[PDB]
This record gives structure tokens, C-alpha cells and sequence, in this order.
């Protein structure tokens, strides 16, 4: 009883959110009309944690779609487990997103923002508990990045003490899918520094790079590279639903691995990821997935740990394992590559242990990591935005709406000064 | 034996610090060898360098003046970054190596002790024994002198 | 009167350099007698 | 437990590398796809040396297989051998060889090496022991010299205890494969001298002479001229993978052979070789193996050992046997001939015994040998290298790739060194 409310904004979290269900379903047994068709009582355990149940063994997911434009949303719910979802938490408005972030904070979020969080109150207050919220939203877009930011506020202000874990996508380096990003992302920043709990980021190049370098896929689609996302999303929160050796909730992730309160930005990856035709060559044994996890290539963003050093990390383990064998495994990797840790803080990998792996599989890990090489994707943005800056671009478009030259003068000063944080702790 | 002590003393003195002149001499030399140059397996330029200036041969050579300007100037810059780097990969090298070699030094002279502390635990040992013994006989004859004593004071 | 254990001594970055990039093949003629 | 890296590089270690990996994997009975159809238990003892288990029954060589052209590494895929490798062991890349020292070796070398090394990395790092690595090249081609090289310094700079054997084979001093020869084989002596802890010498003239002269053989193929190397190579790690009554591996073999840091350079010989048909009235004994051994002429190196001195030599028997009958031959070798061996060192020969012979052979002998008769290989080379240098012209192909003259000049003095430096303890 450690409810969790999730919230999907934009293009990219309903994607994402959409093929996030068919995951977890497909793991508690769920037939996509809603009723309960499984095989083990495990999976009756604790599907309170996501779930509702309406009179009749139909279960209903806690789970609101945010939009500015119907476009998206309609063509989810034309999917296989659209029907799922109750259609009143199907909140949009009615006006173009305009892929600006202004637009999407001030114009028209403030319209939505009213009816928004009252369907956010009616899931937030039907439960006996309630541990944090979820977010799934993009940061290069002007829908996910700027209303979504939005409602962290008001979660925030209303909601205190629960954890607000945010997951995101950031801009790529080489190709981005939008000309106005720099303005868009340098402005969320501000306010998921000082306003989120925990914040994940992934990068679209690195899914592409992984998909072509293991899985070996020749024509890599969106359904696949959601679906990675979705297993990193399922797997951090295995440790509430399914019984464990070692429990490791949000709460003791984010005591953990975030020293002080501003740093805590952080990298994934998963393991094991199989190719298609390496797999008759591979032995699954527990040291294979430790190579794999904290192998530079695995990492789902696009900024190289070698460059940096390593705060903290962590590994989640998944099925029934020695518990001897894991822990042996922490301190080997740790003092082999002791160049990329830390000295003042002893003990830098974090483990934990659960019983029940995903279908498939009879053993798989998770991996979340905190290093100095974020320091590689702020100057990146924070580069493009100047050049930007330093002649008016396309500032014009967002000073129409309303927003002040004096916000984005807050905004880069506030990142710049989350680049020098990452610098003076790694002396 | 207490002589003895002292050809150990000398013995052990003079081999100790010949060994710490020594172990000096090797760092004295290579800590401030040159280190204000790159030699030349450390000049190689990039492929990529290559073609630019190959390039820009041919735009000199068919009198394309105007655009040789411009690879010139790209070929400078690239030139700066790749210099810079080279410099500091071999100044990294070049700190580990001096840091690589002293480290050997001084594990030698931690072996060169325990050749030294055994041997005057043996001869300690053979110190004590015979000390030890010329007491034990000399005090019981003494105490057996004092035993023919008792009989009348 | 006894040994005794001698304590012996223990022996425990500017990018400023001069070289530069090797010499190149230039297409200039070096015959200013036939040339000019 | 003492695994064996192998590396294979060029044109002409891939051709060795796929005719040895033919020889070992029916010594010990195993299928080209990777199953092991053996007929004793013995072959199973110890495996683990060359090849990994991949869950299945399958055995996969610690192999790794390295080309600057694709060319030559389609002619092992489509060869009968072509699936027993694992995939990701082949690395190349996408230049023209070139047939030039200086160009593989900062040119192209460059981009392979980093990914060369993590490949390296992965069958390093993944057994409990690790004795040594072992590499085959050309030294008169462009990538086996040049990248070539370049690897085996790199893999000294990370595991500087591990026994770095390499088998080389020289240019031919009548007629050649290659004109650029002279310079190809001075530049890469240089970097062997220093790196390598053992470097044993091939020359294709006595392959021709020895087949023509004893295997009787009118038309010899690459195919039969390799598996004379091939032998050598089994030979020499045939202590470590079966038992025996004495046993010695290679860092015996380096102990005893290798008076000083920079004489390591050997030449071998292989016995017994006797014609297809005249095996029949052969009585092949002990004392029948050692007149074939120290015979000059089954010296796999064209360099005449009575022109100079033995310093050392080493002697491997393979077979069930009597160690009397084969330490009485130590003796008479060495006393009935004794104006080939150095007076100020007693007992120059080694000597061993192993219990499991090859196939078809009920006994065989293999000999390695160091001796100032090298002097005659290195005087042929640099003569030529004299001769061509005198016109500095064909140098330009090596400077438009960066070479300085004054690397030709330093090469070349080191190798003079060394020529003295035999030249002074045969007195
Ligand atoms: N991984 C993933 N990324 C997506 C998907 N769809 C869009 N994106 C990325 O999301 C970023 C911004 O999307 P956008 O259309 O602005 O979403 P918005 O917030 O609703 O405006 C783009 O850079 C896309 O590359 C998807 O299905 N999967
Ligand atoms: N003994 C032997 N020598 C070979 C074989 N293949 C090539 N060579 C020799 O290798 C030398 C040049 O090899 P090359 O084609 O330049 O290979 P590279 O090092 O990759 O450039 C020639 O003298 C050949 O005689 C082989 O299968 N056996």
C-alpha cells in the first residue's frame, strides 16, 4: 500500500505511457479488457500499487494523459489496450502546442492547469497511502517540457513530502528534433532543479546505438526504443510490487545515491540485453550481467562515465540469485576501476535483490548511476543557447506570449551554476 | 659478543646507505630529464589532417587561390586542437612514469630491511645462548661454593 | 650491547613545449634559376 | 588453469592462425561447428587453455582475428572453419593494407588500436588465470608489421608480467614477396626487441627446402608449408594442456633459454619428417629424433648454426619414453660436438618429456634454439635496407604518412647494436 499516481504529458509520454502498460499488464496478468487471467497469486499481491478495482474483477490503472491537441491521445486509445484506461482521465485541450515552451506554461496550460489537477486529486485521494507521483514527458518539446514542468509546481506545493520522480528525454547532440530546444530545455532545467525529487534522463542516440550495436535490429522502430524505456520504469519500482531478499524503494534510492540536494540527475541502463544471435555463445551467469550494466556502452545517455567520476551507483538484481555472488560482484567492480570514484565516500555501489524476474528471462538487472559527466550535456546546451542569445533568435515568438527577457537571464544562471556544482565536488 | 655488535653495526650502516645513494641516484636522473618537448613518435598528425593538406595542395597547384585560403585556415585550427591534446597525453605519461619508477624504490628497500632484521634476530639468538649459559654454570658453582659453605657458616 | 635495526631513508604538467607538426610535401618550385 | 590469448594479424596470421586452429581442435577431437566428437576423457582435463565453453556443448577459441582489409577475413568465414569464431572477435577495417610499415602503424593503426584492446579485454578479463598471449604476423607486410607492433606495445604497457610470444616470419633473402621489404623488417625489429619476451623466426626458403628435400613433396602448398609452423606452435604449449613426467611451459622455456633481456631471437626445428613413403622402414627411437633435431638442415630459419655458437638450446619430447635414453643423448650431443657450444656455460641443453603424443606419431621431438648464427639473418636486411636508403626517394611514401628520416636511423642502430652485442659473447 505505496500508491503511485502516474502522469503522462505530450507526444512522447503518451507513447512511452502506452506501451509502458502493455508491459506491466502482460507482467500481472492483466487480459487487455481489464480482468484478471494469471497464474500465480504473487500478482494478486500487491496490484494496489498501480491499480483500482471497479465491481466485477476489472482493474483500472492510475494513470492521467495530459495534451494540448487530441491527436495523440486518439491514436492510443485506437491501440490494443487503449480500452483500459478510464476515459475521464483523458484530459486535452483544444489549441495547437505550437512546440513552445511559453505558449505551453502561460497561454494555454493555465486553462488546463485548473481541470488538471482535480483529475490529479481524485487519484491522488482514493487510496489508503499514497508514496509519490510519475511523470513521463520530454524536455525538447513545448507540450511535455512546458506544461508539464507546470504541474510539478503545483504537485509540489500541494504534495510536499511524496516523491516526485520525473523521467525525460533529453535532446540529442549530432541530430535534434526541434530548431527552438535550447531555449525549451535551458528553461525546464530551472524548474526541475529545484522543484523534483529525482530525474531521469535518457537520450533518443543512445537507444539507436544500442539497438544497432547488440540487439542487431536492421529497422529499429519507436516501439522498439520505448521498450526499453519501459523495463528501466518496471524495474525500479519491482521492489514494491514482488517480494524481495533486499528491499530498495524510491525512498532509500534517492537517500542513497543523492549527496546533496540539487545533484541528483542520473543515467540508466539495462541488462541483460541479448542479441539475436550472440545469445548461443552467452552463458547467463551473475558476473555477465555485471559487465554489461556498468559497460559505457550500455548506458542509455549519450554522456561517456569515463569522462567523469562517479558519486554513486546502484544495481537491482531480478530472480532468485546468491545473494553472496551479488555482493561480491560490488566490491571487485569497485576496486578494479577505482579511477572513476570518488575517495571521500567509501562503498559507492548500492545493491539490492528481488525474487520475481521479468517473463523470459530467469535473471536481470537494473542500473542507476550519478557522476560529474552530466557536466558534458549542460555545456552542450548551455553552448547553443548563448549563440542564440547573443543576437535575438526566435526569442521573439516567446516574448509575445508574455514571458520576460529576465526569466531566461534566471534560467542560464541557475544552470550555469548547477555545471560549476558538479566541477567543485570532484575535487 | 659485544664486539660483535659492532661489525654488525658497521656492516649494516655502510650497506644501508649505500643502498639509499643508490636508490637517489635513479631518481635524481629521470625526475629532470626533458620534459619541455614532444620527440617525434609524438608528432604524427590525424588522418583526417591528411586529406585537408593533400587538398589543399591541388587547390595551390591548379591556381584556385581564393578557396586554398579557406583550408588553410581550417587546417591551423585543426592543427591547434590535436596539438594541445598530444602535449597533455604525453605530460600524463610522462607524470605516471617518474610516479611508476619511485614507487619501485622504496619496495626494495621495504625487502631490504627483513634480509637485515632476521639476521640480527639470529644473531641475537645466538647472543643470548651463550651469555645465558657461561651464568647458569659460573652462578652454580658460585652457589655450589656457598653450598660447602653452609656446612660450617 | 645488542643489535639494532637501521632506519633507512625513502627515496618519496605545463603544456608549454616546443615541438610542432612534421615537415610536409609543398607544391612551390624551389628552381628560381630556370624559373625566374 | 593458465589460458592462452590468441591473436591473429594480416594476411598471413589469419592463413596460419585457421590452419593451427585445424591441428589443436582435432588434437582434442573437436568439431569444426564446435561440439567435442573426442575419444578419450584425457582430451577434457584441461580445455580451458585455448577455448571457451558457450552453454550448449559448444567450444569457442580465445581468439581474436585482426585485418586493416576485409579481404582475407571472408576467405575464413566461407572456409570450412568459418562459424567456430565468435563474430565479434573479427575486427577490420575498411583501408587498403597499403603494404607500408609507416602507414599502418599511425595511419590506420590508430582508429583499430581502441577497438582492437577492448576486444582483448573481454577474453583477458574473463578467466581465473591468464600466462600469456600469443601473436602471429609478417614482419615484411604492412599491417602484420605495423599494426602488429603497435598492439604488442600497448598490451605490454597494460599486463607487463603476462609472456608476450610472438612467431614471426622473415623476409626471404633470394627472392621475395615484396620490395619495400628492407624497410618494413628494420622498423619493426626495433619495437620487438624492447616489448616482446619471446620472438621465434620463420623463413618460407627452408619450408621449401625442407619439404623438397624430406617430405619429398614435388608441389608444396601454403596449405602443407603452415602445418610445419603449426607443429611449433602445438609443441611448445603441449606441457600445459596434458600431463606428463617432466613438465616445462613457456616461463621455463624463457628462463633457461634467455641469458640476457635482448638475446632472445630463436630459431626451431621439428622432428621427425620422413617421406610419405618411406615411413614404412623407418625404426624411429629416441636416438633417431635427436639427429634430425640438431641436423642443420630441419632448422625452420635459413641461418647456418655451424657459422656461429650455440648459447642455448631446449629440447621437447613427446611420447611414452625412457628419460634415461633421452638424458644420454644430452650428453653425447653436446660432448661430440662441443666447438658449437659456449665454454662459460655448462649443460646447454634443456630438456623435457611429455606424455600424450600428436596424432598418427608415436613419438616426436621439437628443438628451440638461440645462437649468434641470427647474425647472418639481420646482416642480409640491413645491407638491402643500406642499399635502398642510399636513395631516399621510396622514403617518400613513409614520410607522407608522418615518418621522420631520423626514425629510419634509430631503427637501424638498435639493430646494429644487437648484431654486436652476439658478435661479443661468442668470445
Ligand atoms: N523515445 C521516443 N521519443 C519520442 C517519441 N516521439 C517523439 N519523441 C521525441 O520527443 C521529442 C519532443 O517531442 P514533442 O513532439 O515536442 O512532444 P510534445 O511535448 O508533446 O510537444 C522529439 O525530439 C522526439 O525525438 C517516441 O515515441 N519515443
Ligand atoms: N608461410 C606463410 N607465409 C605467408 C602466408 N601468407 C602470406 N605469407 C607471407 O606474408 C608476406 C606478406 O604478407 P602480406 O600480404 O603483406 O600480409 P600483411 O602483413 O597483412 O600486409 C609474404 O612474404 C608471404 O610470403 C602463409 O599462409 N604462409
Amino acid at each position: 500500500v505505496r500508491e503511485i499516481v502516474h502522469i503522462q504529458a505530450g507526444q512522447c509520454g503518451n507513447q512511452i505511457g502506452a506501451k509502458f502498460w502493455e508491459v506491466i499488464s502482460d507482467e500481472h496478468g492483466i487480459d487487455p479488457t481489464g480482468s484478471y487471467h494469471g497464474d500465480s497469486d504473487l500478482q494478486l499481491e500487491r496490484i494496489n500499487v498501480y491499480y483500482n478495482e471497479a465491481t466485477g474483477g476489472k482493474y483500472v490503472p492510475r494513470a492521467i494523459l495530459v495534451d494540448l491537441e487530441p491527436g495523440t491521445m486518439d491514436s492510443v486509445r485506437a491501440g490494443q489496450f487503449g480500452q483500459l484506461f478510464r476515459p475521464d482521465n483523458f484530459v486535452f485541450g483544444q489549441s495547437g502546442a505550437g512546440n513552445n515552451w511559453a505558449k505551453g506554461y502561460y497561454t494555454e496550460g493555465q486553462e488546463l492547469c485548473e481541470s488538471i489537477l482535480d483529475v490529479i486529486r481524485k487519484e491522488a485521494e482514493s487510496c489508503d497511502c499514497l508514496q509519490g507521483f510519475q511523470l513521463v514527458h520530454s524536455l525538447g518539446g513545448g507540450t511535455g517540457a512546458g506544461l508539464g514542468t507546470l504541474l510539478l509546481n503545483k504537485l509540489r506545493e500541494e504534495y510536499p513530502d511524496r516523491i516526485l520522480s520525473t523521467y525525460s528525454i533529453v535532446p540529442s547532440p549530432k541530430v535534434s528534433d526541434t530548431v527552438v530546444e535550447p531555449y525549451n530545455c535551458t528553461l525546464s532545467v530551472h524548474q526541475l532543479v529545484e522543484s523534483a525529487d529525482e530525474v531521469f534522463c535518457i537520450d533518443n542516440e543512445a537507444l539507436y546505438d544500442i539497438c544497432f550495436r547488440t540487439l542487431k535490429l536492421t529497422t529499429p522502430t519507436y516501439g522498439d526504443l520505448n521498450h526499453l524505456v519501459s523495463m528501466v520504469m518496471s524495474g525500479t519500482t519491482c521492489a514494491l510490487r514482488f517480494p524481495g531478499q533486499l528491499n530498495s524503494d524510491l525512498r532509500k534510492l534517492a537517500v542513497n545515491l543523492v549527496p546533496f540536494p540539487r545533484l541528483h540527475f542520473f543515467i540508466v541502463g539495462f541488462a541483460p540485453l541479448t542479441s539475436r544471435g550472440s545469445q548461443q555463445y552467452r552463458a547467463l551467469t551473475v558476473p555477465e550481467l555485471t559487465s554489461q550494466l556498468f559497460d559505457n556502452k550500455n548506458m542509455m545517455a549519450a554522456c561517456d562515465p569515463r569522462r567523469g567520476v562517479y558519486l554513486t551507483a546502484s544495481a537491482h538484481f531480478r530472480g532468485r540469485m546468491s545473494s553472496k555472488e551479488v555482493d561480491e560482484q560490488m566490491l571487485n567492480i569497485q576496486a578494479r576501476n577505482t579511477s572513476y570514484f570518488v575517495e571521500w565516500i567509501p562503498s559507492n555501489v548500492k545493491s539490492a535483490i528481488c525474487d520475481i524476474p521479468p517473463r523470459g528471462l530467469k535473471m536481470a538487472a537494473t542500473f542507476i548511476g550519478n557522476t560529474t559527466a552530466f557536466r558534458e550535456l549542460f555545456t552542450r546546451v548551455d553552448s547553443q543557447f548563448q549563440k542564440m542569445y547573443a543576437r535575438r533568435a526566435f526569442i521573439h515568438w516567446y516574448v509575445n506570449e508574455g514571458l520576460e527577457t529576465v526569466e531566461f537571464d534566471e534560467a542560464r544562471s541557475n544552470m550555469t551554476d548547477l555545471i560549476q556544482e558538479y566541477e567543485m565536488y570532484e575535487t | 659478543w659485544n664486539q660483535k655488535v659492532t661489525d654488525f653495526n658497521r656492516t649494516q650502516s655502510s650497506s644501508a646507505r649505500r643502498l639509499e645513494r643508490t636508490q637517489l641516484t635513479r631518481l635524481q636522473d629521470n625526475d629532470s630529464r626533458p620534459i619541455d618537448e614532444l620527440p617525434s613518435s609524438y608528432l604524427k598528425p590525424s588522418p583526417a589532417l591528411l586529406d585537408l593538406r593533400e587538398r589543399e595542395r591541388h587547390l595551390v597547384l591548379t591556381k584556385r587561390y581564393d578557396e586554398a585560403t579557406a583550408l588553410h585556415k581550417e587546417g591551423n585550427k585543426m592543427e591547434k586542437i590535436e596539438e594541445l591534446e598530444k602535449k597533455r597525453i604525453f605530460l600524463q605519461t610522462q607524470k605516471r612514469q617518474r610516479q611508476q619508477l619511485l614507487a619501485a624504490q622504496d619496495r626494495d628497500v621495504a625487502g631490504f630491511k627483513e634480509r637485515w632484521m632476521r639476521s640480527a634476530d639470529k644473531l641475537n639468538q645466538t647472543m643470548d645462548a651463550e651469555v645465558a649459559q657461561q651464568q647458569k654454570i659460573v652462578d652454580n658453582i658460585r652457589k655450589k661454593l656457598e653450598d660447602a659453605k653452609k656446612e660450617a657458616l | 650491547l645488542r643489535p639494532r635495526v637501521e632506519v633507512p631513508m625513502s627515496t618519496s604538467n605545463p603544456n608549454t613545449v616546443r615541438g610542432t607538426f612534421p615537415k610536409p610535401n609543398r607544391p612551390a618550385a624551389q628552381n628560381p634559376t630556370a624559373e625566374y
